[PDB]
């Protein structure tokens, strides 16, 4: 053979029906399943020598439904709530001063206390 | 948190209603809904259990004070100008009344 | 099955790697030259040296949990991939001949990154005939570049610089 | 050419009696829930696979027991209980959130307020969807809506002792509750029932406390004030 | 015989399907790029990068057969039972324009979409029919691509008098 790029590889396999069944399962924490026994690897009235040779008789849209694990759910919703209730603790610090806003029914409002007592 | 959720397992004995608890968490996580609706919407979940809702609570920091505040709002979602009102095109908004003012 | 394409993938193999695997496909099939069984490093120990060279820069328990299972996997994977769609069958024998001498030695200890290599270049096709999902095809084949790439920066020492001539007894025996 | 394609188009159309549109079969049936109707309307195909409304129901075709979910009444505390069309559970029509003035129709299935479709935004799946399994562990965008089911002793004690214990320590408890709240007592009757006269003292003697000061940003948010003066304690005037 | 149209213009077709007929929602009637506009845009797009005068000529044939089709079938195969009053409103009001520039994308993809029916029973050579294909394929792939600038982003909601005109 004689080629400049020749862009791909090649390797002999044997029989893909043990080595398909895990690279579906390799980024997932279920393990893999198996199938009915006697229809995996038969001859098929191939009898086979040793040398294992040939033997001779643009935008898209959201469609899909997924199946998650309920564990990576239950663990990604412990932290996610985790950061937003320290965000919320965060801002739950409260020390202003002002005069005249009427803002909420917030923590410090000696704020009405200043403009109402000079009259009275 | 996983005593929590083994208990919510306890609770909830159907996995269909388990199962629809946890979609409204994932929503939450990928941030469809905030908090409030989080909360207000796992009321009707978990209400049967005091120690589960004081639990979710404490998880979601949310004081009782407050869950009463947004419960009512953030329950049911209703469109804001109402579920019988609905707003017109820009052409008939101006039709003609010769008695009106400014005021 | 969606809108009739959807474009297949690609590893940006670096143009260095590219060239190595073609001239030791072609000295391996041509020059009678067989790899060094077994070597030094190994392909568990070039994993925990990634895993360990990259592991210090995540910035998220996610990122983390989920880059540990990836690595895991491919060690996992190795073990059991190996022996099927790795080597030739030149090497095939000598393969056979660390098989039944080797009792129960690991083969992923046993191999290198010389047969890493292959199996990063292979992915693609793998991927495509399974049915997994976009974002942990993406993440997969995000790892296994960068993983190309570290090799790429480590070659002087990952990379053996020589070869070992078959023996007569075995060309004899392989027959090819 | 295409010329005599446009003429020919041209003859059929201005030969034949004018139609209202409907679009292909194909991308009728793409969906999964949509479906044409008797004039060529959009109906979805989400009614009551059965066929008024049964409004007390007591037992079940399957023997379980028919109570509410939020009270855990028996459709007898309130005249009418609702069945969900999705789940094996029954509502009061006042149990709910804002209260159902009339029970739904009877042709339309309902759903109860515990599931998860109620905020998710609406989408369409094809029908032809392979359920796909995602592996990646964590973090995985999935846009809220579209992840289906997460799919993955006996002992023969034959004893009452355990239950005559609970028994009695729920009575113990009880007792200690009730000797705290009645210890309490006579100091909850003063704190709690003139508690409307003491307001009246810190309103007359127009003392400065919270819930004064609270009360008169209410008659200041009422009177929407801008930009002048507070007039005064007692003489802001929607008296 | 067939065609193919991409998702997207599969989900904006259901969506309009259902906004029209079930929820009361129409479209603006004067668009403001043109159906004319349209055209011409993927005409001088695609004969900018054409090859040869024998293909620059078939081409240029085909889209005028392609806007006068539309100006004589947009009111006869085109609109749903909702839109007849929407329609005679428009041509009270000009009667002097017409359809190609007075309507927009949202019924020249109906157009097209509905063109294979109308090819069944039109039986002229299979060379014309293919190249005419071709072309409804290129433009559907034009449309989704600039989706952001041809198409309308939000529907209308018919008044009162209106449905009551209608009431069908
Ligand atoms: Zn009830
Ligand atoms: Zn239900």
């Amino acid at each position: 053979f004689c080629v400049t790029c020749s862009i791909k590889s090649h390797h002999p396999p044997k029989h893909p029906l043990s080595i398909w069944s895990q690279l579906y399962d390799w980024i997932d924490s279920q393990n893999p399943s198996q199938y009915r026994l006697p229809d995996d690897l038969v001859h098929y009235f191939h009898g086979i020598s040793r040398g294992d040779t040939g033997a001779y008789k643009p935008r898209l849209p959201v469609s899909c439904l997924y199946k998650v694990s309920e564990d990576g759910l239950i663990k990604d919703f412990l932290y996610a709530i985790g950061i937003e209730a320290k965000k919320f603790n965060n801002e739950r610090k409260k020390r202003e001063l002002e005069v005249i806003p009427p803002d909420v029914k917030s923590a410090l409002l000696p704020a009405r206390t200043h403009p109402n007592l000079p009259i009275a | 948190s996983s005593d929590f959720f083994k208990n919510v397992k306890n609770v909830l004995t159907d996995v269909e209603t388990y199962h629809e608890f946890l979609k409204l968490l994932n929503l939450y996580v990928q941030g469809i809904i905030d908090r409030n609706i989080l909360v207000s919407r796992g009321f009707g979940f978990l209400k049967s259990n005091s120690g589960l809702w004081r639990s979710f609570l404490s998880l979601t920091s949310l004081s009782p004070e407050e869950f009463l505040s947004v419960y009512n709002s953030a329950c049911s979602d209703f469109p804001e100008c109402g579920p019988s009102y609905r707003l017109l095109p820009v052409e008939e908004r101006n039709i003609s009344c010769s008695g009106r003012d400014d005021f | 099955e969606e809108e009739p394409p959807l474009p297949k993938h690609k590893i940006s193999v670096p143009d260095v790697l590219k060239l190595w695997l073609v001239d030791d496909w072609e000295n391996i099939t041509k020059n009678q030259q067989l790899i060094a069984i077994p070597r030094n490093p190994t392909v568990r120990a070039a994993i925990a040296a990634f895993r360990e060279s990259k592991i210090s820069h995540l910035n998220n328990e996610i990122d983390v949990d989920v880059f540990e299972q990836a690595m895991a996997g491919l060690v996992i994977y190795f073990n059991k991939c190996l022996g099927n769609m790795l080597l030739y069958r030149f090497e095939r024998q000598q393969y056979l001949e660390i098989r039944q001498q080797y009792p129960d030695t690991e083969m992923c200890d046993l191999y290198g990154v010389e047969h890493l290599i292959r199996l990063f270049v292979s992915l693609p096709e793998l991927i495509d005939r399974t049915n997994m999902d976009s974002q942990s095809i993406e993440c997969l084949l995000n790892y296994i570049e960068e993983f190309l790439k570290y090799l790429v920066l480590h070659k002087d020492e990952y990379f053996i610089k020589e070869y070992q001539n078959a023996p007569p007894n075995y060309r004899s025996l392989v027959g090819v | 050419t295409m010329v005599d394609v446009w003429m020919q188009l041209c003859t059929y159309i201005d030969s034949h009696n004018p139609i209202q549109f409907h679009l292909p079969h194909s991308i009728s049936s793409f969906f999964r829930g949509v479906g044409s109707g008797v004039m060529g309307e959009y109906i979805e195909t989400d009614v009551l696979k059965h066929l008024e409304r049964d409004p007390l129901l007591l037992k079940s075709k399957s023997g379980t027991p028919i109570l509410c979910f939020r009270c855990h009444k028996s459709a007898l505390v309130s005249q009418s209980i609702l069945a969900c069309d999705y789940c094996n559970s029954y509502w009061h029509p006042d149990c709910l959130n804002p209260p159902l003035a009339t029970l739904p129709s009877n042709l339309r299935k309902w759903k109860c307020p515990n599931h998860s479709d109620h905020v998710t935004p609406r989408y369409r799946l094809p029908e032809k969807a392979k359920v796909i399994r995602v592996g990646l562990p964590r973090g995985f965008k999935n846009k809220g809506n579209i992840v289906i089911d997460e799919n993955e002793k006996p002992f023969k004690l034959n004893f009452l002792e355990q239950i005559r214990d609970n028994v009695i320590n729920l009575r113990k408890m009880v007792e200690q509750d009730e000797q705290l709240c009645i210890e309490t007592f006579s100091k909850f009757d003063f704190y709690a029932t003139r508690d409307c006269e003491l307001p009246l003292r810190i309103l007359c003697d127009v003392a400065n406390d919270n819930l004064e000061n609270d009360d008169y940003v209410l008659a200041l948010r009422d009177l929407l004030r801008i930009s002048k003066w507070d007039p005064n304690q007692p003489v802001p005037a929607p008296f």
